[PDB]
């Protein structure tokens, strides 16, 4: 079942591939094979290794041109402090005034951040329902609900200095709003002193949880 | 990695 091409996927192209670590890495597409129900894509990584991958586990090595939309399946730069990885997610918001022309990404592990146009890459063959390859069931469920409800996004209006409870790991914690950036809020957990950027429509934020529990 | 995800545990 060997192919030299599949539409715009051509043997020899540059590509990103998902490693068993779930991080993504640069490489070359060296083969295309039909195996049972679909195609598999053989990637030789630049640094080390080879993998045989489904089409939702490869991404183009170019940045999207208004091509992407809410629900788009992407690989993006996941920056948390001074650590950076390429990791899969979903486009939650496209560039606009309120967000200073950035993309909001909801990553497959539950992380959220804004990224620039030059920090994301379109997955080559996403699933029709783009969330159906998210492994973590809580994340998968959340994204299905979010994408389906879009553009109805209930959010809480929060101000710097405001004190609220924020959930983490099953506990509701005293916290403080440090900063607002578009649809994200930087929450300081007051017992720990760590910060987290959280979506203003997340029911981890007390005012958002309370609204939903009553509604 | 530190994330609490999108919804309460």
């Amino acid at each position: 079942g060997e192919l030299s091409k599949d539409g715009d996927l051509i043997v020899s192209m540059r590509i990103l591939g998902k490693k068993r670590t779930k991080t993504w890495h640069k490489g070359t597409l060296i083969a295309i094979q039909t195996v049972g129900p679909g195609k598999k894509y053989k990637v030789k990584f630049d640094n080390k290794g080879k993998s045989l991958l489904s089409g939702n586990h490869i991404a183009y090595d170019y940045h999207p041109p208004d091509k992407l939309y809410v629900g788009s399946r992407v690989v993006a730069k996941y920056k948390d402090g001074n650590q950076v990885w390429l990791y899969a997610g979903i486009v939650a918001e496209t560039p606009n005034v309120k967000n200073k022309l950035r993309f909001l990404i909801f990553f497959d592990d539950g992380y959220a951040s804004y990224v620039t146009q030059s920090e994301l890459y379109p997955i080559c063959r996403p699933l029709k329902k783009t969330w159906e390859d998210i492994e973590d069931i809580s994340c998968r469920d959340f994204i299905e609900e979010y994408v389906t409800a879009y553009p109805n996004r209930p959010m809480v209006l929060l101000k710097s200095g405001q004190l609220i409870k924020t959930e983490a790991e099953g506990t509701w914690w005293k916290s403080r709003v440090e900063e607002v950036d578009g649809s994200l809020v930087r929450i300081l957990f007051l017992d720990d002193k760590r910060c987290e950027w959280i979506y203003r429509g997340s029911t981890r934020l007390e005012p958002m949880f309370s609204m939903k529990t009553s509604s | 990695k530190s994330t609490g995800g999108k919804a309460p545990r």
